């Protein structure tokens, strides 16, 4: 009885705003947050459906929100922490780009840059328990290029057959080996191609598996 | 060229009359003592004259 | 911002009529709503109140029970049900909107109202003079008094000054005894003690001619004074 | 001197149980990080166990220590009703936790979309409703003249129909349901675990370790519950139909009854103190 | 060939002016003593980690920004949510309150510091102007006036915006690195910024040029705040040390650090008298430093996650702190 009528109205408005905020939070909770990093990123985005670009796509009754951090040339040590809690991270690399040097007086190679970024993201402290949905794009051009130019240019120590299957498997294994915490997180790898739902279904399967494994870990079973 | 811009910026080297640090330090404490009783966090205000109590 | 009322007309005693207000130009859901009547050649009187979300509903003693209020947020329309209309109910009801938060301005907009022609610890507000003859360019002061201290412990004086020019709806000048309402000349000023309040016009203009009203909002049984009628 | 030792041991047990349950009940409230559907079920189980420890256990300790009932028929009926209600509630809370884990594991879509605290609230309400159903008969009916006939005894109703109904709906239906659900969970976990060559060997090691861990978890969860309740319920079912022959040694009854109550102490241990979230919360608050 | 001699010429001049450090002068100053800081109002309702918070000029209203896409203005005394602003971008990292209290700015990963007008006839918070044009995330936006707002962005450039025009009136590009924080002087004529290059630069608003540069910090500067007198400002970095710079001395005067502190500093603020340095640390705690004697006169606790933002009221009677735990607590 120590509050005036205007104070009572203000309290009512505050609790109504709190109810609206809780409803919005509940709506946002029932969503999957995926981080896109990378190289065929535009092609993957197209097949799936200056700042952060958000794409909302629903598959098999599950809503997926993918945030594209591309075009942010600023240092990632100061904004990467904003993405804590993402169910999975979609890392896209281009197989055909093993012969490219990304200019810069040929001081780096696109495959080497991609693997360095993959290692940095996977071993980052904030993502010690986040699954990675690794995508290898442009398989057709990779096959066409390895037909003539062997991938050994990018891998000096790889002595093996130049056929598509062996080279692709070796590249996938090289990307996988970057995991220094393999026990905690799973690395899903897919030769994406650029047709049909072969990517959306793989992303859905990876998300489902990650969720199931996390639930099992919570109970201690897995 | 950046050289011209940098020299233009550094031209401000001697455009300001300066006061030695001792005088500024003394003025700081002079201001603090002048308004010492006007800062409740420095002089605990009585609970009667404290809206938050 | 615009509020248009509807449902006015002649109703015989004992009848029931619903008055509806249509909102356009603002978020009806966020704003609260009020009903203030004005009997012909008489003063103002608060009728009913409804808050956003319909959580809080209050009615005046003379209308409690007979009159009920409701809101329709999706359609942005307000309804005030009326039953067993009495001869005392013959008044023009004005729909008002208020928003309650720190720094807000309750009763900041008044509609044209709907004309209706039918047939206790309350803080009584009294105004010294019913009318005062004045001339343009001369300072004019209007004083009002309250039976109870309107200055709550929070430090806010819940006094509201309303100006109703001839053939026009009331307009808010001062809403907390010290703060000028939006879209009002700076000439108007408000000052007063915990019980005595004064409204001073720095320089009277032609538009200032009208009837000045006062209200108290410390307690929800809002009371309006007889009003001060300035004439040129 | 024997009564002194019995009082010491039983009081130590009733205390430690109270402390363990109240600690979980306070932890769920004092740390924001633990308010989850599974964790709300765990907290409700802890509340049920704390009710067991505080209300039913003190009257029961008086029975054993003095070897007689010293509070009258009304108190005896209240004690029987509360004990049955709270024990059934705890068992069905374990069953509800098992069901929630099964649904979360096998229905990720529902977990993401259609899982809210309203599920935990409904599960708790249903468990308490089942407890009420099981504990109603000995108060709203039954209690035959031969029942509680000894002025210094507070035996639970031993009517054949009521005995079978209570035993079934309190231990056996929950037992079968938990067994089936945990078997499905085990199959799902095996599927997930099953689903360069040195790295393959390392992954095989990880899979084997996960299989061992899931086996250990399932074994603990089922075996504690069984070792606690099955000895009590097997006797509770056999003796009503074995009045003619079964000698019914008093020591065995005392040992089982208490195993069953100890179940209340062990439940919160298994479901919160082995839980990483609860242990982290305790470490931070302490 | 590439201005080799110039660098040391400034170095010698700056060195020559070091006669007596701040520690020597403050020997006779009595210590602040233990500050019995205790939480008075616990503002809660955010469902995600918060990053920025700014007090109003009235010392009662404050604005809080969270990654949940909701901006909440709080009534400190009554703890009431006066307004809720649904941000279009759900990656806000900075917020500001206009001195007049009529406008609110919000910015973050999106390269925009949207201006929100609180005072409207329709009674809703609608976007007034969107200050797009930055090539990187906006680190901090602060109002010089109700119509001019200065912005800091990860693109290493700070910009002065005429809100009515919606274009950069002036661009500051002297930073060779991302700029994290921005602070305004009492007179609003000049402002300072901190950058990941481990340096802070003095910026003049109207002539649009750099007057001084400070490089004491070893790592990225996270937060900065102007001293109440306006002749100095403090800066926080990942070094776990807070540093005080005097504009008229061009030199750092003292360092506020402790051996037991290793994590970075996330927030910095001054009391009304300037004797207290409210520094937010990444270790879930805020430490109060004696600005004159550089001693820990108090500490604040009760936050379950990293401290992000804090600010002292213009009245100087209370200080609010923000943390990633989504709880805002006001201390008096
Ligand atoms: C024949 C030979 C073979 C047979 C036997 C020998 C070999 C096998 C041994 C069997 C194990 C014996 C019991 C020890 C179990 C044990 O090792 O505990 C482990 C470590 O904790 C501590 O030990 C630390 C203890 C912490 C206790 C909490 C502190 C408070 C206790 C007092 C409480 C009362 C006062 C309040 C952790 O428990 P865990 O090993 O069982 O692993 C899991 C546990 O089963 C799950 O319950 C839990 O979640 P849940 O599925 O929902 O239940 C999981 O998170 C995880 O903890
Ligand atoms: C155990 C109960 C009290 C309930 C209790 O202990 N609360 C729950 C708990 O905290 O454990 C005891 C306490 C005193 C007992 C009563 C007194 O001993 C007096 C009296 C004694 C007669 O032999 C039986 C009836 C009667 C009237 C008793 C009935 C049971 C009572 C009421
Ligand atoms: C799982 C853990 C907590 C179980 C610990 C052992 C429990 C079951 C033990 C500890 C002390 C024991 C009691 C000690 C005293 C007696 C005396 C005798 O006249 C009947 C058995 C009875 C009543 C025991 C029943 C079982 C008992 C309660
Ligand atoms: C603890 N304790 C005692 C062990 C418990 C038991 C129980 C529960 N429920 C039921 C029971 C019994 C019968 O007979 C029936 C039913």
């Amino acid at each position: 009885c120590t509050l005036s009528a205007e104070d009572k109205a203000a309290v009512e408005r505050s609790k109504m705003i709190d109810r609206n905020l809780r409803e919005d939070g509940e709506k946002a909770a029932r969503e999957v947050k995926l981080l896109l990093l990378g190289s065929g990123k535009n092609t993957i985005v197209k097949q799936m459906k200056t700042g952060i670009v958000e794409t909302h796509f629903t598959f098999k009754d599950l809503h997926f929100k993918m945030f594209d951090v591309g075009a942010q040339r600023s240092e990632r040590k100061k904004w990467i922490h904003c993405f804590e809690g993402v169910t999975a991270i979609i890392f896209c690399v281009a197989l055909s780009d093993y012969d490219l040097v990304l200019a810069d007086e040929a001081e780096m190679n696109r495959m080497h840059a991609s693997m360095k970024l993959f290692d940095s993201i996977c071993n980052n402290k904030w993502f010690t328990d986040t699954s990675i949905i690794l995508f290898l794009n442009k398989k057709d051009l990779f096959e066409e290029k390895i037909k003539k130019s062997p991938l050994t240019i990018c891998y000096p120590e790889y002595a093996g057959s130049n056929t598509y299957e062996e080279a692709a498997a070796y590249i996938q294994c090289q990307f996988e080996d970057l995991n220094k915490r393999k026990d905690t997180k799973e690395i899903y790898t897919h030769f994406t191609c650029s047709t049909d739902t072969k990517n959306v279904q793989f992303v859905f399967d990876a998300v489902t598996d990650v969720i199931i494994k996390n639930n099992l870990k919570d109970c201690g079973l897995f | 060229a950046q050289a011209r811009k940098l020299v233009e910026q550094l031209k401000m080297e001697a455009n300001i009359d300066r006061i030695k640090v001792s005088k500024a330090a003394a003025d700081l404490m002079a201001y603090c003592e002048a308004h010492a009783k006007e800062d409740p966090l420095l002089t605990p205000v009585p609970a009667s004259e404290n809206p938050f109590r | 911002v615009q509020l248009v009322e509807s449902g006015g007309g002649l109703v015989q005693p004992g009848g029931s009529r619903k008055l509806s207000c249509s909102a356009s130009g603002f978020a009806f859901s966020s704003f609260g709503m009020h009903w203030v009547r004005q009997a012909p050649e008489k003063g103002l009187e608060w009728v009913a109140y409804i808050s956003s979300g319909s959580g809080t509903i209050y009615y005046a003693d003379t209308v409690k029970g007979r009159f009920t209020i409701s809101r329709d947020d999706p359609k942005n329309t307000l309804f005030l049900q009326m039953t067993s209309l009495r001869s005392e109910d013959t008044a023009m009801y004005y729909c008002v909107r208020s928003i309650y938060y720190y720094g807000s301005s309750p009763f900041d907009f008044w509609g044209q109202g709907t004309t209706l022609t039918v047939s206790s610890a309350d803080i009584v507000m009294t105004q010294a003079t019913s009318s005062v003859p004045v001339t343009p360019g001369e300072s004019v002061s209007i004083s009002c008094r309250s039976s109870k201290s309107l200055l709550h412990s929070n430090g806010n004086t819940y006094l509201y000054w309303f100006l109703q020019r001839p053939g026009q709806s009331p307009q808010l000048l001062i809403y907390r005894m010290s703060n000028l309402a939006s879209g009002v000349p700076d000439r108007f000023s408000g000052s007063g003690s915990g019980t005595a309040f004064t409204l001073t016009i720095s320089r009277l203009e032609a538009e200032d001619v009208g009837v000045y009203y006062c209200m108290q909002h410390l307690e929800y049984p809002l009371t309006f004074g007889a009003g001060t009628k300035l004439e040129l | 001197s024997y009564q002194v030792i019995t009082s010491l041991l039983l009081g130590t047990l009733i205390f430690c149980a109270v402390l363990g349950n109240a600690c979980v009940v306070a932890a769920i409230a004092l740390e924001r990080s633990l308010q989850n559907v599974a964790n709300y079920l765990i907290g409700s189980l802890a509340v049920t166990d704390l009710m067991v420890s505080v209300l039913v256990l003190p009257m029961a300790a008086l029975y054993q220590v003095l070897n007689k009932w010293t509070l009258g028929q009304v108190t005896c009926d209240l004690f029987i009703a509360l004990d049955v209600l709270c024990c059934t509630s705890s068992i069905w809370h374990l069953c509800a936790i098992a069901l929630d884990r099964y649904w979360a594991i096998t229905d990720p879509i529902d977990y993401v979309n259609k899982r809210t605290p309203r599920r935990a609230a409904a599960l708790i309400s249903l468990t308490w409703l089942i407890g009420f159903l099981i504990s109603i008969p000995p108060m709203l009916g039954w209690r035959t003249p031969e029942d509680r006939s000894d002025p210094d005894a507070c035996t639970i109703s031993k009517d054949h129909g009521y005995t079978i109904y209570s035993t079934f709906g309190a231990f056996y239906i929950p037992l079968l349901l938990m067994l089936v659900l945990y078997g499905r969970i085990f199959r799902a976990a095996r599927f997930r675990i099953r689903k360069n060559e040195r790295n393959a060997e390392a992954k095989r090691k990880m899979a084997l370790a996960r299989e061992r861990k899931t086996v250990k978890t399932l074994g603990i969860i089922m075996g504690t519950f069984i070792l606690c309740w099955l000895p009590f319920f097997i006797v509770a079912l056999v003796l009503p139909f074995c009045e003619s022959s079964c000698h019914m040694p008093t020591l065995l009854g005392a040992i089982i009854n208490w195993l069953g109550y100890s179940n209340s102490l062990l439940n919160p241990v298994i479901y919160a103190y082995f839980n990483k979230d609860f242990q982290n919360a305790f470490k931070k608050i302490i | 060939q590439e201005a080799e001699q110039l660098k040391n010429q400034i170095r010698d001049a700056r060195k020559a002016c070091a006669d007596a450090t701040l520690s020597q002068i403050t020997n006779n100053i009595d210590p602040v003593g233990r500050i019995q800081m205790r939480t008075r109002r616990t503002l809660r309702g955010h469902l995600a980690k918060i990053y920025a918070m700014h007090w109003g000029t009235d010392s009662r209203l404050l604005v809080s920004a969270s990654q949940d896409g909701k901006l909440i203005i709080w009534d400190s005394y009554t703890t009431n949510k006066v307004h809720a602003i649904p941000l279009r971008s759900s990656w806000v990292m900075t917020c500001a309150y206009a001195p007049s209290g009529n406008y609110v700015a919000c910015g973050g990963l999106d390269n925009i510091c949207s201006i929100y007008n609180l005072k409207t006839r329709e009674g809703n918070v609608r976007v007034s102007r969107e200050l797009a044009g930055h090539t990187g995330y906006l680190s901090c936006c602060r109002f010089l006036d109700d119509n001019q707002i200065v912005t800091s962005s990860g693109d290493t450039t700070c910009a002065l915006w005429d809100i009515e025009t919606g274009q950069q009136t002036t661009t500051f590009t002297g930073h060779t690195g991302d700029v994290m924080s921005l602070s305004l002087a009492p007179d609003t004529r000049l402002f300072v910024s901190g950058a990941c290059d481990a340096s802070a630069k003095l910026w003049d608003v109207r002539e649009g040029m750099c007057r001084q540069t400070f490089t004491g910090h070893e790592s990225d500067i996270n937060a900065i705040c102007f001293f109440p007198n306006g002749n100095a400002f403090a800066t926080g970095s990942d070094d776990a040390t807070c540093r005080l710079f005097d504009l008229r001395a061009d030199q750092e005067l003292m360092t506020y650090s402790h051996d037991n502190i290793i994590c970075g500093i996330t927030s910095v603020s001054f009391s009304k008298s300037g004797r207290l340095l409210l520094a937010g640390y990444d270790d879930f705690n805020c430490n109060v430093w004696d600005a004159l004697k550089a001693d820990r006169a108090g500490v604040l606790a009760g936050h379950d996650n990293r401290v992000s933002c804090l600010g002292v009221t213009d009245d100087g009677m209370a200080v609010a702190t923000g943390s990633w735990d989504s709880f805002l607590k006001i201390w008096n």
